C-alpha cells in the first residue's frame, strides 16, 4: 500500500499516453519525450505489441515496463498454445494486473510501478480498451489517458468522445492527436501513434503519416475561427 | 550494538563474540595442561567434584576420539561433548574413506574448520570449548595439537588451556627454555608440577585425571588412581 | 569513478577509446591492458569499473551470447544482449545489490547496422551516437556534443575527435600510446573486424592531434595580435 | 551498509602479519613473518605458505581460518579445472574464481566477509605471475607488494628497491630485506616462511636454504 | 622553500617530495592554509607556483592522490579566500582616540611622544605598503595569465588558474586589461567549466565598468500634490497614486517618459516615505549613451570589440544553447547577470548583431535554445531601464514578436525557465516602464488556440510577473479578474490549479 503510493507517483511523473475505442478501430497515442542531442530515439518505444491482436502503452519505470511486457508476451503465447485461440484483452490485462499484486523476487516495490493501457480486438472481433494500475485494479474504458496530465485529458476526452467523433475512423485517430496536443506543447514530432485497424496487425504511423493528420486538425481549428 | 551481539567485524576488525567465547572457556573454571616428550605425550587436568553424591567416575574432561587419540576439553561441558562427538564422527569417516587412522593434525584441522563455520555464520554462536589432542604419529612421533574456538590450530611442545593458562604457559616456557628432553616419568612430573604450582592445590590422586600416549603403547590410556598416586608420591619424595 | 571509457559511432564503423591508466607504479599493467573485452566476434565492451566487476559482467554477457548462438547458429543482436544484461541488473534492483557499473557496447547487427549502447547501473539502457562514461563523463559528453556532427562522421574524423576529447578530458596530461587503449569495429569482406589500434597507429594519431593543436595555437595568437 | 563490513575486514587484514611478494624475471617469491607467540608454539607444524597446485602457491595476511577455507576451495577449483581440461590452471583464472567465492560470501547476508587478503603467485606459459585478492573480491596484478603491518611502508621500500629485471636470488634478498624492516628482530629460519614459483614448480623453501639466504645479508 | 620543491624548472626533486609539498600547501582542514595566506607577498609566491607545477615533470597526474590533492587545494582556496588588503588608511578620529589612549597614565609607562617626523615616516610607510600591494596584485594577475597559457600545461591546471583569476575580481579597481581580454576571450572556450567561470567573471567586470548614475531628490508629498498628513496609514493612499499603475498614466511619448518618476523599486511608499528619496535624475545628468567607441578607456573597448565580432557572438550563442544536462537545467542567473551587465554598460550596442541569433533561437523548438534566449531577453529588459525613450521604443518593437512566439511555443521543458525570465524581467522595475510586457502577456493567457498546459503556462508566467509587481497594479489585477471570471466553469484541471494560484 505504501509502495503503491510511490508507484502511483512514479506513473504520475511518466510520459502521457492515451487510448480510444472505435467500432472497427482502436488508436493508441503516447507523447515522444525529447531524449538528448546525441541519443538515438529507436530504443525508446513506450508502445509494445503483446500479440498480433493486442497492443500496450505504459507509463512509469521503463525497466519494470520491460519486465512486464516480456512476461505478458510469453503468457499470451502460452495461452494461445493451450487454447488455440487469440488471447482476450481482458485476460492479458488480468494477468498483468495479477502479475503486479506476484511481486519482485525480493518483494521490493511489489507494485512494479506502471499503469498501462492495454488495447486490442477480441477474437469475436469486438474492440476493447483497458488499463491497469500498480495496485492491481483494472477497468475498461471507452477511452482513457495515463501519465502526466492524464486528468486534464480525461476532461477533454469526456466531452470530445462522441458517436460523431467515432463515426469516422480517421476522426477516431484525430481525436487522440488533439488529446496529446493538449498534453504536449511540442505540436509535432514529439508524439507516437499506433493503430490496430481490426483484423490486421499493429501499424505504427510514419512521421509524415502523423504530420498530415496534425495538419488536418490544425486546418479544422483554423476553419472554426 | 549489533557488532558484539553477532559475529561481525568491529571497526578495528575484531570479533568480540570470539573474545567472549575465549572468556567463556575460563568461565568454565577448570585448568588443563599438555606436554610433549621424545617418547610420549601426556594430559593432566583437575576433576574436582562439588557434590558427594555425584559420581566421580562419570565426570571426566578426558575423552577418547579414537583408540590411538585422546583429547581433553575445557569450557562449557555441553559444547565440549558435542565437539568430542563430531571429532569421533570425523575420525571414523576418515578411516572409512582413506583406509588409515586420521592423524591428530588433520583432526584438529577439521575441527577448526567446524569452529570457523560458527564464527563466520551469525546464526550459530561460536562453540565455547577448547580441545587439546594427543597422539603418536609414525613420522613425527608424539604430537600435541590445540584448536581454539576461533579456528587457530597450532602444534605445541607443551601447552595449557584454562583459567590459569597464562601462568601455566609461563611455567612451561621456563621449563622448556632448558632443553630437558623428557622421558615418560619426566613428562608426567612436569605436567603435574605445572598444575600443582599454578593452582597451588597440591593434588591428591583422585583430584586429577591423567591420560597419556606412548610410542611403545600408542593406545590412548587413562591412568588409574593408583598409578597416579604412584607418580605423585614419587614426586613428593623429590 | 576509478576509470573512464569513451565511444563514438561513425557511418563506416565504431570505436571504443579507454584510458589505460596505472593507479600505482608497481602495477604490472600487462594484465590491466585489456580495457576492451570482446563479448563475441560481432560485439565488444568497455567497463567503467574494477577488473573483477568487469570480468564477471563480461562472463555473463558472453554466456548469453553463446547461448543464443547455440540455439540459432547466428550471432546475437546487440540490443538483445544488452537487454538481457539489463533485465538481470534490474532484477538485482527488485537482492538489493544492483550492478554498480555502466558499460559501453559496440557492435554490428545486420538488422540495425553499426550501433553503440550504454547501460546504466539501474539497468536502463539507451542507444547513443557517441558518449563517455566514468570520470569526467559530463565534460566528455559536453565536448562531444560540441565537436560531433550527426551523419558527417567517418572513422578517421571520429578517431581524431576521440584523441582531442581525450586530451581535454582524461588526466594523462600528455597523450601516450601506452596510456590510451583504442579499438575499432569495422565491417570488412562481410565480416565483423574488431581490431585494437596498434601502438604505432595511436602514436601517429597523437602526433596528428599535436601538430593540429600547434597550428591552432599559431592562428589564435595571430588573431589576438591583430585585434589590438 | 555491507561496504562497511568490507572496510572493517580490510582493517582486520591490515592487522595481519606481514606478507611480501616480489616478481622476478624468472621467478616469483612469496615471504611472510610467522613470528611465534612462544617457544612452545612449534613452527614446523603449520605453514602460512601453502600450495594450491604444483605451479601455484600463495600466502596470506589476516585471519588464518579464513585462509584455510579459501585454500581448500582453491585447491578443489584447480582440480576441477584439471579434470575438465587436463592442463594446469592459469593463475589469473584461479584468482578470478577465488575472488568469486570471496565476493559470494560478502554478498551473502547473515555471514561476515573473509578477513584476509591473499597474495597468489604462479609460473605458467614460461612467465611469472602475481596477484592480490582482497576481501571485497577485487583482484589486482602487481610486480611487488606487501601486506599486513606497515604494508604501505613495505610498498614504498619495494618501489625504491625494485628493478624490472632481477634474478630469483636477488628478489629473495629484497623480500627478506622488506620483511627485516617490519620485523621486530632476531629473524631466523623458524620465524619466516618463504616460497618461490618458477619453471620447476612452486616449492616452500626449506629452513636450510632460507638460512643460507639470511646469512647472505 | 616549500615552493622550491615543486618548482617547475628544478629537477631531481621527486614524486614523493612533490606530493609532500602539495600536502604542506594544502595544510590541515582548519588552520593556516599555507597557500591562501592573507599576506600579499605569500600569495604571489604560491598561486603562480601551484599553476606552474603542471609542467613540473615530477608530477604524475594519473596519480589519483595527486589529482585529488590539486582539487582539494582548489576547493580549499576558493572557500577560504578573503579580500586581501589594498588599503590600510586609518581615519583621523581613530588616531585621536589612540592619542588619548597613549595619554592614559595610570597603568602606563611614560614612553616619549611620537615625533612629527616619525608620523610622517609612518604615513610614508603605509603609502608604500598599499602601493606595493597594488603592484603585487597586478604582478600576480600577469603571472597567473602566463601560467594558464604557456602551452606545456595540462587542462586541470589551466582550469585551476582560471578559477584563481576568478577570485581576483576586486571591486576597488578594474581588473588588468590583459586579464579582461583573457576572460572575455574565454567566453567561447571548449571547456564548459571554463566557460561558466568566464561568464561569472565578466559579469563582475561589467559591474566594475558600470558608470555611476546620478540620482535626484524628490518630495513624495510634492509630486503627488497631496496633503500627506502625519500618522499616515499604510497601503494605497492619495500620495502613492502616482506610483500606482494606470493605463491612462502610461507615458506613450518622449516628453511624458521624461516627466515620469520611474522609482524602479516597489517597496518604497507603502508604509511611509523615507526622509530622502532618490529617483534617477534626468538622462542628461546620467552618463552618456551611444558612445562613439572613442570614449571608452581600454577595458570597455576590448569587451566592445569581441562582442562586435559576429563570429564571437555566434560561437558564444552556440555554446550557451548547448545542453549541459537533460532535465536538470535552470535559468542560470549568472548568465543572466552577465547579459544584463552587457546591455546596461554598452546601451543597445549589440542587439543588432544578436537579432539574427535571437530570431533563429526562438524559432527552434529545442529546450536549451529557449533557455538561453529567455536569459538573454530578460537581461536585455533589465538593462533597458536607464536607456532613453527612443532606444527602449525600438527595443520593445524588437521584443514583442520574439516574446509572442516564445509564449506560443512554451512547453513542458521550457515553462519554468520562461517564468523565471518574465519574473526577473519584471522584478525591481516600475510597472509603467514595462507596460509592453504586461499588455502582451495578458492579451490572451486563456487563448486556447495552443490548448491546455500552454494556457496554464501562460497564466503561470503571468502570475510570476504580477507577484513581482506587488501592490502597484490594482488595475490590471481587476482586469485579470474580469477576464478570468467567465472561464471558471469552462476549464480543465491543470488550468484550474493555476487559476487558483493566480
Ligand atoms: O544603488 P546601487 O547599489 O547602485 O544598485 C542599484 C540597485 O541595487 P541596490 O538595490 O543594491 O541599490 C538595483 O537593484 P539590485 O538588483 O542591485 O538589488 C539595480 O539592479 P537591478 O537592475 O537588477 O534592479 C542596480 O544594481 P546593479 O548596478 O548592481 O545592477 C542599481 O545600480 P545603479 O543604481 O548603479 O543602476
Amino acid at each position: 500500500l505504501f509502495q503503491v503510493e510511490y508507484a502511483q507517483e512514479a506513473v504520475k511523473k511518466g510520459s502521457t499516453a492515451v487510448g480510444v475505442r472505435g467500432r472497427d478501430i482502436v488508436v493508441l497515442g503516447v507523447e515522444k519525450k525529447s531524449v538528448a542531442k546525441l541519443q538515438d530515439e529507436r530504443t525508446v518505444r513506450k508502445i509494445c505489441a503483446l500479440d498480433d491482436n493486442v497492443c500496450m502503452a505504459f507509463a512509469g519505470l521503463t525497466a519494470d515496463a520491460r519486465i512486464v511486457i516480456n512476461r505478458a508476451r510469453v503468457e499470451c503465447q502460452s495461452h494461445r498454445l493451450t487454447v488455440e485461440d487469440p488471447v482476450t484483452v481482458e485476460y492479458i490485462t488480468r494477468y498483468i494486473a495479477s502479475l503486479k499484486q506476484r511481486y519482485t523476487q525480493s518483494n521490493g516495490r511489489r507494485p512494479f510501478g506502471i499503469s498501462a493501457l492495454i488495447v486490442g480486438f477480441d477474437f469475436d472481433g469486438t474492440p476493447r480498451l483497458y488499463q491497469t494500475d500498480p495496485s492491481g485494479t483494472y477497468h475498461a474504458w471507452k477511452a482513457n489517458a495515463i501519465g502526466r496530465g492524464a486528468k486534464s485529458v480525461r476532461e477533454f476526452l469526456e466531452k470530445n468522445y462522441t458517436d460523431e467523433a467515432i463515426e469516422t475512423d480517421d476522426l477516431t485517430i484525430k481525436l487522440v492527436i488533439k488529446a496529446l496536443l493538449e498534453v504536449v506543447q511540442s505540436g509535432g514530432k514529439n508524439i507516437e501513434l499506433a493503430v490496430m485497424r481490426r483484423d490486421q496487425s499493429l501499424k505504427i504511423l510514419n512521421p509524415e503519416e502523423i504530420e498530415k493528420y496534425v495538419a488536418e486538425i490544425e486546418k479544422e481549428k483554423e476553419e472554426n475561427e | 550494538g549489533f557488532d558484539r551481539h553477532i559475529t561481525i567485524f568491529s571497526p578495528e576488525g575484531r570479533l568480540y563474540q570470539v573474545e567472549y567465547a575465549f572468556k567463556a572457556i575460563n568461565q568454565g573454571g577448570l585448568t588443563s595442561v599438555a606436554v610433549r616428550g621424545k617418547d610420549c605425550a601426556v594430559i593432566v587436568t583437575q576433576k574436582k567434584v562439588p557434590d558427594k553424591l555425584l559420581d566421580s567416575s562419570t565426570v571426566t574432561h578426558l575423552f577418547k576420539i579414537t583408540e590411538n587419540i585422546g583429547c581433553v576439553m575445557t569450557g562449557m561441558t555441553a559444547d565440549s561433548r558435542s565437539q568430542v562427538q563430531r571429532a569421533r564422527y570425523e575420525a571414523a569417516n576418515w578411516k572409512y574413506k582413506y583406509g588409515y587412522e586420521i592423524p591428530v593434525d588433520m583432526l584438529c584441522k577439521r575441527i577448526a574448520d567446524i569452529s570457523q563455520v560458527y564464527t563466520q555464520n551469525a546464526e550459530m554462536r561460536p562453540l565455547g570449548c577448547c580441545m587439546i589432542l594427543i597422539g603418536i604419529d609414525e613420522e613425527q612421533g608424539p604430537q600435541v595439537y590445540k584448536c581454539d574456538p576461533a579456528g587457530y590450530y597450532c602444534g605445541f611442545k607443551a601447552t595449557a588451556a584454562g583459567v590459569k593458562q597464562t601462568e601455566s604457559t609461563s611455567f612451561l616456557e621456563k621449563k622448556v627454555k632448558k632443553k630437558f628432553d623428557w622421558t615418560f616419568e619426566q613428562t608426567v612430573e612436569t605436567a603435574i608440577t605445572c598444575l600443582s604450582t599454578v593452582l597451588s592445590i597440591d593434588f591428591k590422586p583422585s583430584e586429577i585425571e591423567v591420560g597419556v600416549v606412548t610410542v611403545e603403547n600408542p593406545k590412548f590410556r587413562i591412568l588409574t588412581e593408583a598409578e597416579i598416586d604412584a607418580h605423585l608420591v614419587a614426586l613428593a619424595e623429590r | 569513478h576509478a576509470g573512464t571509457c569513451l565511444g563514438i559511432l561513425a557511418n563506416d564503423g565504431v570505436l571504443l577509446a579507454a584510458e589505460r591508466r596505472n593507479i600505482h607504479k608497481l602495477l604490472d599493467e600487462v594484465f590491466f591492458s585489456e580495457k576492451i573485452y570482446k563479448l563475441n566476434e560481432d560485439m565488444a565492451c568497455s567497463v567503467a569499473g574494477i577488473t573483477s566487476d568487469a570480468n564477471v559482467l563480461t562472463n555473463e554477457l558472453r554466456l548469453i551470447a553463446q547461448r543464443y548462438l547455440l540455439q540459432y547458429q547466428e550471432p546475437i543482436p546487440c540490443e538483445q544482449l544488452v537487454t538481457a544484461l539489463c533485465d538481470i541488473k534490474q532484477a538485482y534492483t527488485q537482492g538489493k545489490r544492483p550492478f554498480g557499473v555502466s558499460l559501453l557496447y559496440i557492435g554490428w547487427d545486420k538488422h540495425y547496422g553499426f550501433q553503440l549502447y550504454q547501460s546504466d547501473p539501474s539497468g536502463n539502457y539507451g542507444g547513443w551516437k557517441a558518449t563517455c562514461i566514468g570520470n569526467n563523463s559530463a565534460a566528455a559528453v559536453s565536448m562531444l556534443k560540441q565537436d560531433y556532427k550527426e551523419g558527417e562522421m567517418t572513422l578517421k574524423s571520429a578517431l581524431a575527435l576521440a584523441i582531442k576529447v581525450l586530451n581535454k578530458t582524461m588526466d594523462v596530461s600528455k597523450l601516450s600510446a601506452e596510456k590510451v587503449e583504442i579499438a575499432t569495429l569495422t565491417r570488412e569482406n562481410g565480416k565483423t573486424v574488431i581490431r585494437v589500434l596498434k601502438q604505432k597507429e595511436v602514436e601517429q594519431l597523437i602526433k596528428k592531434h599535436e601538430e593540429e593543436e600547434a597550428k591552432a595555437e599559431r592562428e589564435k595568437k595571430e588573431k589576438e595580435q591583430k585585434e589590438k | 551498509g555491507k561496504l562497511v563490513q568490507i572496510e572493517y575486514a580490510l582493517a582486520a587484514v591490515a592487522g595481519g602479519a606481514p606478507s611480501v611478494g616480489i616478481k622476478a624475471a624468472n621467478g616469483v617469491v612469496l615471504a611472510t613473518e610467522k613470528k611465534q607467540k612462544s617457544i612452545l608454539y612449534d613452527e614446523r607444524s603449520v605453514h602460512k605458505v601453502e600450495p594450491i597446485t604444483k605451479h601455484i602457491g600463495l600466502v596470506y595476511s589476516g585471519m588464518g581460518p579464513d585462509y584455510r577455507v579459501l585454500v581448500h576451495r582453491a585447491r578443489k577449483l584447480a582440480q576441477q579445472y584439471y579434470l575438465v581440461y587436463q592442463e594446469p590452471i592459469p593463475t589469473a583464472q584461479l584468482v578470478q574464481r577465488v575472488a568469486s567465492v570471496m565476493q559470494e560470501y560478502t554478498q551473502s547476508g547473515g555471514v561476515r566477509p573473509f578477513g584476509v587478503s591473499l597474495l597468489i603467485c604462479g609460473w605458467n606459459e614460461g612467465r611469472p605471475y602475481l596477484f592480490q585478492s582482497d576481501p571485497s573480491g577485487a583482484y589486482f596484478a602487481w610486480k611487488a607488494t606487501a601486506m599486513g603491518k606497515n604494508y604501505v611502508n613495505g610498498k614504498t621500500f619495494l618501489e625504491k628497491r625494485y628493478n624490472e629485471d632481477l634474478e630469483l636470488e636477488d628478489a629473495i634478498h629484497t623480500a627478506i630485506l622488506t620483511l627485516k624492516e617490519s620485523f621486530e628482530g632476531q629473524m631466523t629460519e623458524d620465524n619466516i616462511e618463504v616460497g618461490i614459483c618458477n619453471e620447476a614448480g612452486f616449492r616452500r623453501l626449506t629452513p636450510t636454504e632460507v638460512k643460507d639466504y639470511l646469512a647472505a645479508i | 622553500l616549500v615552493l622550491e620543491f615543486l618548482r617547475p624548472d628544478r629537477q631531481g626533486v621527486t614524486q614523493q617530495q612533490f606530493k609532500g609539498a602539495l600536502y604542506c600547501l594544502l595544510g590541515n582542514h582548519s588552520g593556516v592554509c599555507l597557500a591562501n595566506l592573507h599576506d600579499w607577498d605569500c600569495i604571489v609566491q604560491t598561486w603562480p607556483a601551484i599553476v606552474s607545477s603542471g609542467l613540473s615533470q615530477a608530477m604524475s597526474l594519473e596519480k589519483p592522490s595527486i589529482v585529488r590533492l590539486f582539487d582539494d587545494l582548489a576547493e580549499k582556496i576558493h572557500r577560504q579566500y578573503e579580500t586581501i588588503g589594498l588599503d590600510f588608511t586609518i581615519p583621523k578620529s581613530c588616531v585621536e582616540i589612540a592619542e588619548l589612549l597613549q595619554q592614559s597614565k595610570n597603568p602606563s609607562i611614560n614612553q616619549i611622544l611620537l615625533s612629527p617626523e616619525k608620523i610622517k615616516e609612518g604615513i610614508k610607510r603605509q603609502q608604500e605598503k598599499n602601493a606595493d600591494a597594488l603592484r603585487n596584485y597586478e604582478n600576480l594577475v600577469d603571472t597567473l595569465l602566463d601560467g594558464v597559457e604557456q602551452r606545456n600545461l595540462p587542462w586541470k591546471f589551466e582550469h585551476i588558474g582560471i578559477g584563481l583569476l576568478s577570485l581576483l575580481l576586486r571591486d576597488d579597481r578594474v581588473l588588468p586589461l590583459r586579464a579582461i581580454r583573457f576572460f572575455v576571450e574565454n567566453l567561447n572556450h571548449d571547456a564548459i567549466v571554463v566557460r561558466k567561470m568566464a561568464i561569472s567573471a565578466v559579469a563582475g567586470i561589467l559591474k566594475q565598468l558600470k558608470r555611476t548614475h546620478k540620482k535626484l531628490t524628490i518630495n513624495p508629498c510634492e509630486i503627488s500634490g497631496c496633503p500627506k498628513p502625519t500618522q499616515i496609514i499604510a497601503g494605497d493612499r492619495p500620495d502613492n497614486h502616482w506610483l500606482h499603475y494606470d493605463s491612462k498614466t502610461i507615458p506613450r511619448t518622449k516628453k511624458e517618459w521624461e516627466s515620469s518618476c520611474f522609482v524602479e523599486k516597489t517597496h518604497w511608499g507603502y508604509y511611509t516615505w523615507p526622509k530622502n528619496m532618490v529617483v534617477y535624475a534626468g538622462v542628461e545628468e546620467q552618463p552618456k549613451l551611444g558612445r562613439s567607441r572613442e570614449d571608452m578607456t581600454e577595458a570597455e573597448q576590448i569587451i566592445f570589440d569581441h562582442f562586435s565580432d559576429p563570429k564571437f557572438v555566434e560561437q558564444l550563442i552556440t555554446f550557451l544553447s548547448l545542453e549541459d544536462r537533460k532535465g536538470k537545467d535552470k535559468f542560470n542567473p549568472r548568465r543572466f547577470c552577465l547579459f544584463k551587465g552587457i546591455f546596461r554598460n554598452f546601451d543597445d550596442a549589440f542587439l543588432p548583431v544578436l537579432k539574427p541569433h535571437l530570431e533563429h533561437l526562438v524559432a527552434d523548438s529545442h529546450e536549451s535554445t529557449q533557455r538561453c534566449v529567455a536569459e538573454i531577453i530578460a537581461g536585455l529588459i533589465r538593462g533597458s531601464k536607464h536607456w532613453t525613450f527612443e532606444k527602449v521604443e525600438k527595443l520593445w518593437e524588437l521584443l514583442c514578436p520574439l516574446l509572442r512566439t516564445a509564449l506560443s511555443n512554451i512547453t513542458v521543458e521550457t515553462y519554468n525557465d520562461w517564468g523565471a525570465c518574465i519574473a526577473t524581467s519584471c522584478e525591481s522595475r516600475d510597472p509603467r516602464k514595462l507596460h509592453w510586457l504586461f499588455e502582451l502577456l495578458l492579451e490572451s493567457p486563456l487563448s486556447g488556440e495552443g490548448g491546455s498546459f500552454v494556457d496554464a503556462c501562460r497564466l503561470y508566467v503571468l502570475q510570476g510577473g504580477l507577484a513581482q509587481q506587488e501592490w502597484r497594479v490594482p488595475e490590471l489585477l481587476h482586469r485579470l479578474l474580469k477576464y478570468l471570471e467567465p472561464k471558471l466553469t469552462q476549464v480543465y484541471k491543470n488550468v484550474r490549479e493555476r487559476i487558483g494560484s493566480v
